[PDB]
């Protein structure tokens, strides 16, 4: 749940985020709760302010919303990080921590997509799947 | 006489170079002083022409049209000269270049830590593996009739296919 | 003699023109910085920064590095 | 230039652009259908192959004839 | 005119040459049905050709341009 | 207050054993060839091994005395081979003819035709660098003087050599030493800059003044006395500007109008020699040394008063700027990386206004007229110029990606740069392609329209003009200045904005250089060069940390190669590629305003003048109506003027000819690196550390492919190397021969 | 069988030290399949010196 | 998108996983021995191809492989 709004860090700056493609499809949003009111650089230019918080910004992409909690677990301690993917003109809320467990570690229940059971030059010969639809990396 | 130059003891066109270089320097030599010290560096340098053209005189050179001296491999001992006698002066040497770090990589290579011993160049191996690169027309041919010059290909690192 | 010198830089051309596209092409299934090139085709960017970098690591860029030696040896 | 200077340079130059013109009244009315991305890194070498490749004859060409043709 | 553009075009075509045939190797070069033939047991020292090829570049460039520099100093 | 650690590292020649030992990962032995390449890029990037901010500022310290040795070495090896090897003597007997020679060649295998007839009873290389001209203006008569230099200065290399050891060896500071930037100022601009050109007052007056007002009459070298003979003698030196037999009394009773003799405000040429005044020189390092003095007792010191900076950064904010420079000052204490990106952004742009300042305001004595060297003076200065910039641009990125902080600068000027880095970059974008098209394009037009016939069509002066009215305005009320708003100068600041041409010998020293439409057409190009070198420059600095491609390049180092070919590739986006492609355009933007000087000279103000009064030029007014298109300037200039460097074969000018071959070579040769990549080139080693294992005898360190960076900068290295040796053997076989 | 500290040759073919000598380290003596770690004296592109081989991959020059 | 595959030579090191800038990629339980990990790729339409992955694997050939595939807006990395 987005709880949107969320009040975002008092900020007020930054023509290098969310433009024309946010309010088309599929813009992002990342939520976690500051312990402090310490500063960070933003993936647009640097600085907010960590508020007490619900702290929640709307960035552009998946990769910022990875890479600032990449950046916020080192520096500041804090692994409470919840980002999104949004309602109406996005396609998927919660997109990390998938499993409300980070994905780094490992967990039951969880699916062994894309897995090739062999060695890579193990894999098939491109001279042999001519003209036929199996790819040649695929299982 | 193999690619129409006279041998050029008797050109005219060896000896049109000999006039202007000689009147080029002294053209460059008439406003000095006789007792200045680049007057000396004038007066030596048409000697230094001098003894280079009667070196070629009388080697017996193949001077075409222009007075060049051209040379001639196809080897004949007529013209051996030129680049053979060079040839085996140049391939002596070049094997002495060519055994010493031979015998040196594979001297350090059978030690505990070679990766440092290309930076360090240890005179303790370097003056032992020129020793054996002094004899490197003759150990390279009891090197590959005992097979241990060249190694078989599955020692050889392979990239795949 | 100017004719023997030309005449051997051709021959340099030539055998430096096929070189790189006989390695492009003996190579083209694999090599130790790429094992398994054969499964990307014939053209792709590269393979990233790692195993120390592979920029032009592609049959089509060895084709293409031969191309400039060909309008250099005509 | 597309042989010596790779595309990570222009994808970031190219993003300035897309932000003016989406910023920039009388301007942000009109869109483009396709969003503007940089060259790829095959396309870049083709493409500067090309030129070189184009260049190179037409210098040569130029050359030859026009020299040719003053003293035969 | 008429010699330059007919050997453009010739470098163009082996280049070209060597160029499909590197797709071929990629994409058609079946090694599980080429076993002992003359095409696989070339690419089997694949690694001797072109290190022997390296060696003639090599070779016939350094002393050509070595000349030419010789002679442009003298 | 000073503090030091004393002797912190002894004397060890045991650790010149271990290469890499400054470092940790390279203190522990190679395994491939790159750690080579991986060692010699490192050395002097100070913090990227060590992370105590005191002890990397005591190498640098250090350092700065070896660097401070070197130049000292450099500089007794002009003035050694100035004594022994040089036609010096003789050539303060005729300034006029003989050219200044000096490296004499060794009589070898065929180099001793470059010590062709030069001149006096000398045999050298005709040198360029102007120390002939910088010696007859500190005075220099006799030989021995320059010979006692030499050892005076290398005495003052080791003593700077001994000091660097002294200062980390021995004494090494500390960190709130160095922090001290107020007293630093205080002394720099004090001691250094204040007592420098006081000192320099302090030759000139006593000591070239004399000397080279007589030379200007020219009885002789050796009639002129010794330079310590006018302290002892007062009447010898009373004799010429008759002040010194009032002393030192009309300067201690305020009454200064007494020295209205040697330090004075002529303003002009010397006409005998083309060069400045030195008595206006005189006058200008005294006014230049209380002008830096009371510059000097500016800053606060342990003395209660002066201005701190940590106080005037704060309270200069504006409504458009919100904290203004807070924090600013505490980024220029804390960061080396940021204080070399300024030092070296103001040092370059210095530099070339010494080019700029020298062709029109000639210091010297007899370098005016001799064309060898009025031109090698700007063009080296102006290169120097131009890679100091870049130079300034790279460690202005470093310091985004290593120093800068986010968490001291919010909402200050670095924070609001940074939060509008796009309308910075894209209204740069947009005038650097407005000024390609109005500037590059009006030549296209200007070659289509000579091509296709049509001379009415081109913009020229007798077509449509393009005509620099402001530039004409400037060089027309600057002169028109010695009189209405100087009155005290005697002629203009120079003879290059307006008044009567001046000769030496037969050669003009100095004519009013003038602007018309090919002149708008050049001063264009320059404007646009130069905004896209900042375009590409200031883009890595800005987008050094972040963009929105990538949220973590900070994370990824300053000088990493790409990000892979993801997002449809990212080569090239680190700030390092950005200050390797600024190079090319800094070598682009930096030699065509070399060819717009070396052509603007030879054709409308070097030449020959008449004894009747008027100037034929050496090129011959050509950059009217030929400069206005690429093909006047690829014939009348490049074709044309390089008749005399490949045609140098046989003479002592054949040195330039093979190096204009030679830097054509180099430069074909980076192209191969800049046009690859390393995967091609590591798989040919494969074959070959294949047939190197062959024959049992292959190396233990592997052979792997250069850096795909080290092949992005030996391709760059080799450029610049084959394309300013290009321009610089072309720029000395033109101007030795016409000039 | 293969023990630790034994010299071997390479017959992964996908592999940069394929047909190479390597020192191993260790057997992991459960079922995980690919358990022969072999150190090299070379080291690789990307910077290791050892890896996981198959019992079936390794041979016993000895 | 581009296909991810993950190969059985995996020794569950986790280094690919926490190289990937996106979140591709995860750990996932594996049965041969029920105590080692392999990497698993569920999000390959967020893969922008980068090969960062690839740079972290430890094994002398990968146990990940990034095979690029059809271009879209997301693995372009488009803010726009
Ligand atoms: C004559 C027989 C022949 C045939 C039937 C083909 C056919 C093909 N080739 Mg091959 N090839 C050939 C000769 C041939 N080629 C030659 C002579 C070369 C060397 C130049 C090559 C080198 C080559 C490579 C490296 C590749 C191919 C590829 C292809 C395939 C797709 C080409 C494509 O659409 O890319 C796009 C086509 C272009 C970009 C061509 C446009 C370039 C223009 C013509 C340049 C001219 C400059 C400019 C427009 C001039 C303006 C005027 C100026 C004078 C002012 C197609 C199967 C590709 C493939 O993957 O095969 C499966 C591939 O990678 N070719
Ligand atoms: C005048 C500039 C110059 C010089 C001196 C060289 C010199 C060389 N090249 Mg290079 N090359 C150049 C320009 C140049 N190249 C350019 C502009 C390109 C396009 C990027 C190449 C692309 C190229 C390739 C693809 C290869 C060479 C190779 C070589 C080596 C061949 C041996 C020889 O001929 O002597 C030699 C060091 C070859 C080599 O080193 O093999 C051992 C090789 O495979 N060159
Ligand atoms: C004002 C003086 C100054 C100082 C103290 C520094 C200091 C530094 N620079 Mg900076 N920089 C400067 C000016 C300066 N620079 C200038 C003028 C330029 C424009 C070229 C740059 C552009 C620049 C770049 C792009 C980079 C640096 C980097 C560095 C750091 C490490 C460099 C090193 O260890 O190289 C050791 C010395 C060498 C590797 C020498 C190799 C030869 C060089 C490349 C060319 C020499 C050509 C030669 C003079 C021409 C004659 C040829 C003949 C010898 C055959 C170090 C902090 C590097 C860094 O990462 O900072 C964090 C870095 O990447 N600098
Ligand atoms: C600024 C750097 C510099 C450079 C590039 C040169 C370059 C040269 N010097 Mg000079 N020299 C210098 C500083 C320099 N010198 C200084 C500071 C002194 C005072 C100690 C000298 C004292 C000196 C003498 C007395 C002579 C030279 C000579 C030379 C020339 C031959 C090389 C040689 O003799 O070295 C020797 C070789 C080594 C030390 C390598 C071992 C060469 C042009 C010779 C010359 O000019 O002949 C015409 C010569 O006779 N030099
Ligand atoms: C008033 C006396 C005085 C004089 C003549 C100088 C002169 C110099 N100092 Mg300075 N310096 C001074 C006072 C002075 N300093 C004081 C009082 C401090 C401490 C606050 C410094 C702190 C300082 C540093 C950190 C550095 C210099 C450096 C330099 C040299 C710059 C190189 C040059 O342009 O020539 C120059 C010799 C540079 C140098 O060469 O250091 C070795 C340098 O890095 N100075
Ligand atoms: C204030 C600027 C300034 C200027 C214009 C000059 C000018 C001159 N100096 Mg002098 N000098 C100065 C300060 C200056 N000096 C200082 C501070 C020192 C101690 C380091 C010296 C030490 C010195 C020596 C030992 C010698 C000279 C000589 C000369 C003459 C030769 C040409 C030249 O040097 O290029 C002109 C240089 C510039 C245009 C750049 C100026 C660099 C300073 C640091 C700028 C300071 C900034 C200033 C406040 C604002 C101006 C910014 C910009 C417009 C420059 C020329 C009249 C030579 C001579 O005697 O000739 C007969 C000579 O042998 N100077
Ligand atoms: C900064 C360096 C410097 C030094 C070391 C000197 C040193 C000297 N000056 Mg000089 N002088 C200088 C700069 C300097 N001056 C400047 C900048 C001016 C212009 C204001 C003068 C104008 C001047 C005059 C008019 C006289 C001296 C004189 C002297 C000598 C005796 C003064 C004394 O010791 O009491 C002494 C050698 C006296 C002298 O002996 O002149 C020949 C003298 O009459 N000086
Ligand atoms: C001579 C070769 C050449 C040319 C023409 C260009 C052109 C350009 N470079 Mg490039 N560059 C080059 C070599 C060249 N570069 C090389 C060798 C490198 C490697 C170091 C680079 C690296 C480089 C970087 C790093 C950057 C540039 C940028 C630019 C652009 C600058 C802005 C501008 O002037 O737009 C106006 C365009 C021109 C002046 C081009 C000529 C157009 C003519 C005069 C008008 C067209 C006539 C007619 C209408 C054409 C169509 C006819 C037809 C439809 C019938 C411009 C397109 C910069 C950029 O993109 O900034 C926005 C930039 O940052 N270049
Ligand atoms: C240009 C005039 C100018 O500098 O205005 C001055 C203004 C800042 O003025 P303030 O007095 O608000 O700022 C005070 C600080 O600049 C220093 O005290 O600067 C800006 O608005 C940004 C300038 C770039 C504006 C692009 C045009
Ligand atoms: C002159 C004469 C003569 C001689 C003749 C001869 C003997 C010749 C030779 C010639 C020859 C001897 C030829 C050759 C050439 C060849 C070429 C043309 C090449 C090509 C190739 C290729 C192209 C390859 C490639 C590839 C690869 C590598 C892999 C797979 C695929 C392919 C196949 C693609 C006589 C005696 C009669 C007499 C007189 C005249
Ligand atoms: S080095 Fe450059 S071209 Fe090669 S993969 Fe990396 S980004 Fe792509
Ligand atoms: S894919 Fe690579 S990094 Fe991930 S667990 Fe397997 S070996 Fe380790
Ligand atoms: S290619 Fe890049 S984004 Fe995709 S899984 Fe690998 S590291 Fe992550």
């Amino acid at each position: 749940t987005l709880n949107l709004n969320a009040p975002t860090p008092i900020f007020g700056g930054s023509t290098g985020g969310l433009l024309r493609k946010a309010e088309v499809e599929e813009f992002y949003s990342i939520t976690w709760t500051g312990k402090s009111e310490t500063v960070f650089e933003l993936p647009t230019g640097g600085a907010a302010i960590m508020r007490a918080g619900e702290n929640l910004l709307r960035l552009a992409r998946k990769e910022q919303c990875i890479a600032l909690g990449a950046q916020l677990k080192d520096k500041f301690k804090i692994t409470d990080y919840k980002i999104y993917r949004v309602y109406p003109s996005g396609e998927v809320q919660f997109l990390h921590p998938k499993d409300g467990v980070f994905p780094e570690k490992v967990n039951p229940g969880r699916v062994a997509v894309g897995s090739n059971k062999r060695r890579i030059g193990q894999n098939p010969d491109p001279a042999k799947l001519k003209f036929k639809g199996q790819e040649t990396f695929d299982s | 006489d193999v690619a129409g130059l006279i041998p050029c003891s008797q050109s005219d066109a060896f000896e049109r170079r000999l006039k202007n270089t000689t009147q080029r320097l002294e053209n460059r030599l008439k406003k000095y002083e006789p007792g200045s010290a680049p007057a000396e560096a004038l007066q030596k340098q048409i000697d230094k022409t001098q003894q280079r053209f009667d070196k070629y005189r009388n080697s017996g050179l193949l001077c075409g049209a222009d007075g060049l001296p051209h040379l001639i491999t196809d080897g004949r001992w007529s013209h051996a000269g030129e680049f053979t006698i060079p040839g085996l002066l140049f391939l002596y040497i070049a094997g002495f270049i060519g055994w010493s770090g031979r015998s040196y990589l594979q001297a350090v290579a059978a030690s505990d830590n070679s990766t440092e011993k290309e930076i360090i160049i240890d005179i303790p191996v370097a003056l032992q593996s020129v020793s054996k690169g002094f004899v490197w027309p003759l150990a390279a041919l009891q090197e590959f009739s005992s097979g241990k010059l060249t190694a078989r290909d599955e020692e050889i690192t392979i990239s795949p296919r | 003699p100017g004719d023997f010198l030309v005449h051997h830089a051709i021959a340099l051309g030539l055998h430096t023109t096929t070189l790189i596209l006989v390695k492009g092409a003996l190579d083209a299934r694999g090599s130790k910085l790429m094992p398994d090139k054969k499964d990307f085709g014939y053209s792709f960017p590269c393979d990233g920064p790692g195993r120390g970098g592979t920029c032009d690591i592609s049959a089509w860029d060895a084709f293409y590095l031969a191309v400039f030696w060909m309008l250099n040896t005509i | 230039m597309f042989l010596i200077s790779w595309r990570g340079y222009w994808q970031e130059l190219i993003e300035t652009l897309v932000w003016a013109h989406e910023r920039t009244p009388l301007a942000n009315l009109v869109r483009w259908k396709d969003k503007p991305v940089a060259l790829s890194i095959v396309q870049a070498r083709l493409v500067g192959l090309a030129h070189f490749a184009v260049g190179y004859i037409v210098t040569y060409a130029a050359f030859l004839i026009a020299s040719t043709a003053s003293k035969f | 005119a008429l010699y330059t553009h007919h050997q453009y075009i010739a470098g163009f075509l082996m280049v070209g040459a060597f160029a499909h045939g590197a797709i071929f190797l990629v994409r058609d070069y079946d090694a599980e049905q080429n076993k002992n033939n003359v095409l696989a047991r070339i690419i089997d020292h694949k690694e001797a050709i072109i290190s022997h090829l390296s060696w003639v570049s090599l070779f016939l460039g350094f002393h050509t341009l070595g000349l030419y520099v010789h002679n442009d100093v003298v | 207050k000073i503090v030091i650690d004393k002797d912190p590292v002894s004397t060890s020649f045991d650790k010149w054993a271990v290469p890499g030992h400054f470092s940790r990962t390279l203190a522990k032995g190679p395994k491939t060839t790159t750690w080579i390449w991986n060692l010699h890029a490192d050395v002097h990037d100070f913090d990227s091994y060590t992370s105590d901010l005191e002890e990397v500022s005591r190498k640098i310290f250090s350092a700065h005395f070896g660097h401070l040795a070197v130049v000292f070495i450099w500089l007794s090896g002009a003035y050694f081979h100035g004594a022994r090897f040089s036609n010096y003597e003789a050539w303060l007997s005729n300034p006029t003819t003989i050219k200044p020679s000096a490296q004499v060649v060794w009589p070898i295998v065929g180099q001793e035709i470059l010590n062709g007839d030069v001149g006096g009873g000398f045999q050298g290389i005709q040198i360029t660098s102007g120390l002939f001209q910088m010696w007859r203006a500190s005075g220099i008569t006799t030989e021995l003087q320059l010979y006692v230099t030499a050892i005076g200065a290398l005495v003052m290399a080791a003593l700077m050599l001994f000091a660097g050891w002294f200062h980390y060896h021995k004494a090494a500071p500390k960190l709130e030493w160095f922090q001290n930037a107020e007293s630093m100022m205080n002394h720099h601009l004090g001691g250094l800059f204040g007592l420098g050109s006081l000192s320099w007052a302090g030759h000139q007056i006593h000591v070239s003044l004399p000397v080279n007002k007589l030379l200007d009459s020219g009885v002789s070298p050796q009639e002129i006395p010794l330079p310590h003979e006018f302290i002892l003698n007062k009447d010898l030196i009373a004799q010429l500007y008759p002040s010194f037999g009032q002393g030192l009394t009309p300067f201690f009773t305020l009454n200064w109008n007494e020295y209205s003799d040697f330090l004075t405000f002529k303003g002009g040429l010397n006409p005998v020699t083309g060069g400045l005044w030195l008595s206006d020189s005189a006058h200008h390092h005294l006014a230049i040394a209380v002008l830096f003095i009371v510059a000097g007792h500016m800053y606060r010191t342990n003395w209660g008063i002066g201005h701190s900076m940590k106080e005037m950064y704060d309270s200069h904010k504006g409504p458009f700027t919100g904290e203004g420079h807070k924090g600013v000052y505490e980024i220029f204490t804390n960061s080396w990386h940021a204080q070399l990106s300024l030092n070296l952004a103001l040092f370059g742009s210095l530099s070339i206004i010494v080019a700029h300042h020298m062709y029109s305001m000639p210091p010297y004595p007899y370098l005016a007229t001799d064309y060898a060297t009025s031109l090698c003076l700007f063009t080296h200065h102006v290169w120097i110029g131009g890679f100091l910039i870049v130079g300034a641009g790279a460690h202005a990125a470093i310091f985004m990606v290593r120093d800068y902080d986010p968490a001291q600068n919010y909402n200050n000027l670095v924070d609001r740069v940074l939060r509008h880095r796009d309308a910075i970059i894209s209204h740069l974008n947009w005038v650097c392609i407005f000024l390609g098209f109005h500037s590059f394009g009006l030549y296209i037009h200007n070659d289509t329209m000579r091509a296709l016939g049509r001379p009415q069509d081109m913009f020229s002066d007798a077509a449509i003009q393009l005509q620099p009215v402001f530039a004409q305005w400037v060089q027309g009320v600057n002169s028109a200045a010695a009189g209405n708003t100087a009155p005290n100068a005697l002629a203009n600041a120079s003879y290059a904005f307006g008044g009567d041409i001046v000769s030496v010998g037969g050669k003009v020293a100095m004519m009013p250089i003038s602007l018309g439409t090919a002149d708008f057409l050049v001063h264009h190009i320059h404007a646009f060069t130069i905004h896209v070198t900042v375009l590409i420059l200031l883009k890595g600095v800005l987008f050094a940390r972040n963009s929105r491609l990538i949220p973590d390049k900070a994370n990824l180092g300053f000088r990493f190669p790409c990000d892979g070919p993801g997002r449809g590739g990212t080569c090239q986006v680190s700030a390092w590629d950005h200050v390797f492609l600024g190079l090319f355009w800094m070598y682009n933007s930096l030699s065509v305003v070399l060819f717009h000087f070396s052509w603007k000279m030879q054709s409308d103000v070097w030449g020959n003048v008449t004894a009747d009064g008027a100037v034929s030029h050496i090129t011959g007014n050509n950059f009217a109506q030929g400069a206005i298109t690429i093909n006047g300037w690829l014939r009348d200039f490049l074709w044309a003027q390089a008749s005399q460097v490949i045609q140098s074969y046989g003479s002592a000018l054949s040195a330039y000819g093979l190096m204009f071959l030679g830097a054509h070579f180099i430069w074909a040769f980076s192209l191969m690196f800049l046009f690859s990549g390393r995967g091609y080139w590591q798989e040919l080693i494969e074959s070959i550390v294949w047939a190197h294992n062959k024959l049992k005898f292959a190396p233990s360190i592997q052979p792997r492919a250069l850096s795909i960076t080290q092949g992005r900068a030996v391709g760059v290295a080799h450029y610049l190397l084959g394309g300013i040796a290009t321009t610089w053997s072309f720029f000395h076989a033109r101007i030795i021969s016409v000039g | 069988m293969v023990q630790r500290g034994s010299k071997v040759r390479i017959l992964r073919k996908e592999s940069y030290w394929y047909q190479e000598i390597g020192t191993v380290a260790s057997i992991d003596q459960s079922g995980i399949k690919y358990p022969v770690i072999v150190r090299f004296e070379k080291v690789n592109y990307s910077n290791v010196n050892s890896n996981n081989f198959s019992l079936d991959e390794v041979v016993e020059v000895e | 998108a581009h296909t991810v595959k993950i190969y059985d030579t995996c020794i569950g090191c986790t280094q690919c996983v926490r190289a990937c800038p996106t979140d591709v990629l995860e750990m996932v339980p594996w049965d041969g021995c029920r105590a080692n990990q392999i990497a698993s790729a569920p999000r390959t339409e967020d893969c922008v191809g980068c090969k960062r992955c690839e740079s972290a694997c430890p094994t002398d050939f990968l146990s990940i492989r990034v095979y690029l595939g059809a271009e879209t807006t997301r693995s372009m990395g488009l803010g726009y």
